[PDB]
């Protein structure tokens, strides 16, 4: 059973890799699978060093290709995704798909995280829902995939020290154990600590703020310099805003912005960029330009 | 100028009357004769010191063929058993010749000192130096080798000093180039003083040590009197506290570390104030100075200063590794002892009301008659160490 | 050194330049940093930097920065 | 219950007249070797039953 199941998975990933969308009962096995494996995964995932932490992607499926050639193959460099990556891209269902079954494959080799893209709602409005309409034929594919989202974990730790997560912080968590108290087996809310972790972001104020974007929080230094301090933390990573180096530190060396779209919705012209920490947490970026078409 | 200044007459032309009456048949001795001297299967130690002791009476000129073999098998010379002076005598050999072939001879005696193979050539040396300090572990160790090593380092230092004011001239096709050159030498120089202090820290499996101390105690004063900056630079970035005596006593240049104490209390850095604390006590238990005594009495001042604006954790952290210097600064100065004693009376009493704040596994309070705790414990019980240390040294003082 | 000596704070707004001066280099990672500074000196490129790392300020727009280009 | 010269020793390859790989380090490095705690019941349940002793 083991052995069918890993090399049908396999051709899966084969598949995957030259552009061609699966069937809808491949897809019922891969989010059932999914639904197994992501069931044992806590809200913190310890995620061991080395570590190539990718952004956001937002189905941009050359563009994750492109990563593949360069970060290295799935295989051999272990990953880690901070979400959204379903979204504001033309191929939406490959992505995610490719993401699922490489996790159902390699289970300590890729890690994936959960976006505020990556709700019922938000697919509905900004294009899942019709990529799943186009492509598929009808809206049962999206109910398998937005329940997939909603197994997945919020945020990982990679050796103790470096918290990654989707958006920002929250006036209401204040120790990781709060983090790993949620009940993530829910739908992003309007208001709480979930979506202001999936939705809330830095910048260079004082203090707590209303964001401009109708949900989440926004933070300073002082707060993120109080979360380091009172949780053992040096960094905290994210991966939510635009950046055409793609890469910022922001917060005076704490808050590190990773974005991994190159030319996001096609139109903005930058260049992403990835980090690769070492087996000696020893850092490296990795900054590449989009994919040719 | 030190290898033009081992070419001088020493006394009395003692040399040439060696060369005159020692050396009337040494035709016999041949470079490959020492060659197949060294590589004998057994360490016959006897006819090497025969072979190299004939060759000291030689002329530079005359010991030029000699190199290669020499070179060769200085890789030998680290082994457990060798005599002392086959070490000693080679140390002199490769100062003979380095009064006529320097840089051939320095270039050859990297790739024969490196541990056990990449061969490197001048232009590596010349933009890198520190390749001169990735010798054998067992160099570290063997004194007449670290000499070399250390004339090697200094003369390959002012090779790449002139080799990047030379690469920066020619590629012109100007203010921001010229201070980045200065602050790539600065940290050059500095990166190359921590390397040989921490060469100067004992290993940690023994825990000859002297030798290769003083050699490199010599070396730093050198490069201290070449230009104080670097000296300055050194003593901004830090090395471990363990050193303080070593680079204190031995190294006369550390007198006008003095000049820039003040400086280096007053940044806002704090770890920078341990080692600016601890160096100017060092240097007042070695220079007693009306100069050292001020900086003292600026010590002091800096140090109630401090008490009055610092954290718990900061303070632990503050005073834990001075307070020794306050015993230094006692047994320099008695003018200072009861501004001292007021200072210890203060520490005393804010970390005994630290005590009175939580509860402790320990209860010092009342412990008024004679491992991993709690660090206000452990400050009040190195407060009391102290004032023991201040009293006993006062009173076997005379 | 009397009556004049004031300690100097930590100042948030320092933005500590690595290659414009040897002061501001740490211990820790100071020969890392040396090898860096030696490839500056000897990447002889078109643009020549002064810092590691310069990432941005505050805000990162598309429409600023895709205007300077053709 | 609850440096420097074993830094330059050890950086050939990637060096040379050319830059380092790295970018730099994130914190101190690896976070310890992380501690096991190791106890034996019998100490810890009589322990405690001498304690409750003394407080009833
Ligand atoms: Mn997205
Ligand atoms: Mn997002």
């Amino acid at each position: 059973d083991e052995k069918v199941f890993t090399k049908e998975l396999d051709q899966w990933i084969e598949q995957l890799n030259e552009c061609k969308q699966l069937s809808e009962s491949q897809v019922k096995s891969l989010c059932e699978k999914a639904k197994e494996i992501l069931t044992k995964e806590s809200n913190v995932q310890e995620v061991r060093c080395p570590v190539t932490v990718c952004g956001d992607v937002h189905g941009q499926f050359h563009d994750l290709m492109e990563l593949f050639r360069i970060g290295g193959k799935s295989p051999d460099t272990n990953y880690l995704f901070m979400g959204d990556y379903v979204d504001r891209g033309y191929y939406s269902v490959e992505t995610v798909t490719l993401l699922v079954a490489l996790k159902v494959r390699y289970r300590e080799r890729i890690t994936i995280l959960r976006g505020n893209h990556e709700s019922r709602q938000i697919t509905q409005v900004y294009g899942f829902y019709d990529e799943c309409l186009r492509k598929y034929g009808n809206a049962n594919v999206w109910k398998y995939f937005t329940d997939l989202f909603d197994y997945l974990p919020l945020t990982a730790l990679v050796d103790g020290q470096i918290f990654c997560l989707h958006g920002g912080l929250s006036p209401s968590i204040d120790t990781l154990d709060h983090i790993r108290a949620l009940d993530r087996l829910q739908e992003v809310p309007h208001e709480g600590p979930m979506c202001d972790l999936l939705w809330s972001d830095p910048d260079d104020r004082g203090g707590w703020g209303i964001s401009p974007r109708g949900a989440g929080y926004t933070f300073g230094q002082d707060i993120s310099e109080t979360f380091n301090h009172a949780n053992g933390l040096t960094l905290v990573s994210r991966a939510h805003q635009l950046v055409m180096e793609g890469y910022n530190w922001c917060h005076d060396r704490n808050v590190v912005t990773i974005f991994s779209a190159p030319n996001y919705c096609y139109r903005c012209g930058n260049q992403a960029a990835i980090m690769e920490l070492d087996d000696t947490l020893k850092y490296s970026f990795l900054q590449f330009d989009p994919a040719p078409r | 100028v030190d290898d033009w200044i081992c070419e001088e007459e020493i006394t009395g032309t003692d040399a040439l009357l060696r060369r005159m009456l020692l050396t009337n048949n040494a035709k016999n001795h041949s470079p490959k004769q020492l060659q197949e001297a060294f590589s004998a299967v057994p360490v016959n130690n006897t006819q090497v010191m025969q072979i190299i002791e004939h060759l000291t009476l030689l002329s530079a000129s005359e010991l030029i063929p000699y190199a290669e073999v020499l070179t060769s098998n200085m890789s030998q010379l680290l082994n457990s058993g060798v005599p002392r002076r086959i070490l000693q005598t080679v140390n002199k050999l490769w100062m003979v010749l380095n009064t006529v072939m320097p840089r051939r001879l320095w270039v050859m005696t990297v790739n024969a000192l490196q541990p056990s193979q990449q061969k490197y050539t001048q232009n590596d040396l010349m933009i890198d130096p520190l390749i001169v300090l990735r010798c054998d572990q067992r160099v570290h160790r063997c004194p007449p080798l670290m000499d070399i090593t250390l004339h090697m380092l200094n003369g390959y230092l002012l090779a790449s000093k002139a080799y990047l004011s030379a690469h920066l001239k020619e590629t012109e096709q100007e203010v921001t180039r010229e201070e980045l050159k200065n602050a790539l030498l600065a940290a050059q120089d500095s990166a190359a003083v921590q390397i040989l202090l921490e060469i100067c820290l004992p290993t940690e499996e023994e825990k000859n040590l002297r030798e290769v101390q003083c050699l490199i105690c010599c070396l730093l004063h050198q490069m201290y009197i070449a230009d104080p900056n670097i000296a300055k630079l050194v003593h901004f970035q830090g090395y471990p506290c363990e050193l303080l005596p070593l680079t204190v006593a031995g190294i006369p240049s550390m007198h006008i570390c003095l000049d820039f104490i003040p400086e280096l209390i007053a940044q806002p850095e704090l770890e920078k104030q341990i080692f600016a604390i601890q160096l100017l006590s060092h240097l007042c238990i070695q220079y007693a100075l009306p100069k050292s005594l001020s900086v003292a009495r600026l010590a002091v001042n800096v140090m109630g200063t401090l008490l009055t604006v610092l954290t718990q954790a900061k303070r632990y952290a503050f005073f834990m590794p001075t307070l020794p210097s306050l015993v230094s600064f006692c047994r320099a100065f008695p003018p200072l002892y009861e501004d001292i004693m007021s200072l210890l009376i203060q520490i005393g009493q804010v970390c005994a009301s630290d005590v009175a704040t939580q509860t402790r596994d320990i209860d010092p309070i009342i412990t008024r008659l004679q491992g991993s705790m709690d660090p206000d414990v452990q400050l009040c019980h190195c407060i009391e160490r102290t004032v023991i240390e201040i009293i006993n040294m006062s009173v076997s003082g005379i | 050194e009397y009556t004049g000596f004031q300690v100097a704070l930590l100042n948030k707004d320092l933005k500590p330049q690595t290659f414009r001066n040897a002061y501001d280099i740490p211990r820790r990672n100071l020969l890392d940093h040396l090898t860096r500074m030696r490839s500056n000196l000897l990447k002889s490129t078109r643009r020549f930097l002064k810092g590691q790392d310069e990432d941005q300020v505050h805000s990162v727009p598309i429409a600023q920065m895709g205007n300077y280009q053709e | 219950g609850q440096t420097n010269r074993r830094h330059t020793a050890a950086v050939p390859g990637p060096g040379g007249i050319w830059s380092v790989f790295h970018a730099g380090v994130i914190g101190r490095g690896l976070k310890p070797p992380k501690f096991v705690q190791s106890r034996n019941q019998q100490e810890v349940i009589y322990n405690t039953q001498s304690l409750l002793s003394l407080l009833v």
